[PDB]
């Protein structure tokens, strides 16, 4: 099976030039790989940007250009804007199949480019504790504030509290004070939420999210379902 | 809830819809308001921050305003993909906490923009099964091949399956990872694409996208032009 490889992350200042590359494990990337570039802005669905090495989508700005350079596919952004912050995926055609690279997380220096990955679903008995993890991949973890929001089935959003990944200070929702603990691990870029003395009404999807300069949550984790039931497993 | 919003509202495609949120001096009155859009089983998505600012990628048809102790979300030129639950959120000074409205579920009642609306995602046990749907609009569905592409949390894109149009004998293709477990199909009379997912494994956990091809100039057709919003499929034993 062919493997497509990309830089995991890059940073560019507004107005700068950045070159993203896409390597094939089979040899030099050729026009016969019809290199495609797909853009995924923070919290958005992806959208095609470049196809057939250098063909622009109708919505692709002139500042983006696709090419081949030294055996790799290349995506060049000339005069980067804050709007260009995204995860960029390249895809190469190998006879009867598109193989995607792992993506390049491009941060535009200003709220950097990250993906949040939460731990799996949990089944708990009343009285037990649950510890949910939230790992950030991309721009420097300590630049972030992490907030926890939960949602019971068919109900509204509920703020649980938040923490700074820079200094570790917390603020918890009044209802949960003394039952909830939020922590971070700098070495692993992971935020943690522990909720103790679980009861039936704790059954919800638990989300972690980054915090804005404005206290708005731009990037969210996929959520973690916690089911609290008498029977348990 | 601290913030008050109507439980539901309906509107037609191409029309304008407004969603209002009522608070007090301690919250909306003196703090910046945010708006979130939420599709079923998936995470909220930031639409508006600082009362009226859009993050990049949020269409210009979404707008926000604040007047005294009330805030309003405006959606002009409604699209089928705008059918979602909308939440207002702000900081409450008297509580020293983030507060949310109860959410307004917007129902949106060929035409419009290219839209790929997904449903059917959810949480299932290993060995379970799910059926995903993609309702297409804004183009002649029966002339297009469609693809399913998935993205596991914090990971890259992986092609799943392809179905050609009627003009190419509805030819189907599958990634080796899903061969014999998944079935791609379509119902042209319903403008719908399906993904039947049987014998689910924990490694099938991902956001699943339906994708439609598009012209990239007059000499190339990218399979990856238009994408749906995605539907989350979680396959877990729940630590059992």
């Amino acid at each position: 099976q062919a493997v497509v490889t990309q830089e995991p992350s890059l940073t560019v200042s507004p107005g700068g030039t950045v070159t993203l590359t896409c390597r094939s494990s089979t040899g030099a990337v050729t026009t016969s790989n019809y290199a495609n570039w797909v853009q995924q802005k923070p919290g958005q669905a992806p959208r095609g940007l470049i196809g057939g090495t250098n063909k622009r989508a109708p919505w692709t700005p002139a500042r983006f250009s696709g090419s081949l350079l030294g055996g790799k596919a290349a995506l060049t952004i000339t005069g980067a804007q804050a709007e260009d912050e995204a995860d960029y995926y390249c895809a190469l055609w190998y006879s009867n199949l598109w193989v995607f690279g792992g993506g390049t997380k491009l941060t535009v220096l200003g709220g950097g480019e990250v993906q949040l990955v939460q731990s799996g679903a949990e089944v708990k008995k009343p009285g037990a504790s649950v510890k949910v993890s939230c790992k950030a991949s991309g721009y420097t973890f300590t630049s972030y504030g992490i907030s926890w929001v939960r949602q019971a089935p068919g109900q509204g959003l509920e703020w649980m509290g938040w923490i700074s990944a820079y200094n570790g200070n917390t603020n918890y929702a009044q209802k949960l004070q003394g039952r909830v603990t939020m922590t971070t691990d700098t070495s692993t870029s992971t935020a943690y939420m522990e909720l103790r003395s679980l009861r039936s009404d704790d059954t919800a999807v638990y989300y972690c999210a980054t915090i804005d300069t404005a206290s708005a949550f731009d990037i969210w984790g996929q959520g973690t379902m916690v089911t609290v039931s008498s029977g348990g497993c | 809830s601290v913030l008050t919003q109507p439980p539901s509202v309906s509107a037609a495609p191409g029309q304008k819809v407004t969603i209002s949120c009522s608070g007090s001096s301690s919250n909306i009155g003196n703090n910046y308001v945010s708006w979130y859009q939420q599709l079923p089983g998936t995470a909220p998505k930031l639409l508006i921050y600082d009362n009226n600012k859009r993050p990049s990628g949020i269409p210009d048809r979404f707008s926000g305003s604040k007047s005294g102790t009330s805030a309003t979300l405006g959606i002009t030129g409604l699209q089928t993909g705008d059918e979602a639950d909308y939440y207002c959120g702000t900081w409450d000074s008297s509580l020293s906490a983030v507060v949310f409205g109860g959410g307004t579920k917007l129902t949106v009642l060929g035409g419009g923009e290219v839209q790929l609306v997904e449903s059917g995602g959810g949480l299932v046990q290993p060995g379970g099964s799910l059926r995903l749907s993609c309702a297409a609009s804004g183009f002649t569905f029966n002339t297009y091949a469609m693809n399913w592409v998935r993205q596991a949390p914090g990971k890259g894109l992986e092609w799943v399956a392809r179905i050609r149009s009627k003009y190419n004998n509805y030819a189907t293709y599958y990634a080796d990872s899903v061969k014999d477990r998944f079935t791609i199909s379509r119902d042209d009379s319903k403008n719908s694409l399906y993904l039947q997912m049987n014998s689910l494994k924990t490694e099938d956990t991902a956001v699943y996208y339906c994708v439609r091809h598009g012209n990239f100039g007059n000499s190339y057709v990218s399979w990856f032009a238009y994408w749906g919003q995605g539907t989350l499929v979680t396959v877990s034993s729940g630590g059992c």
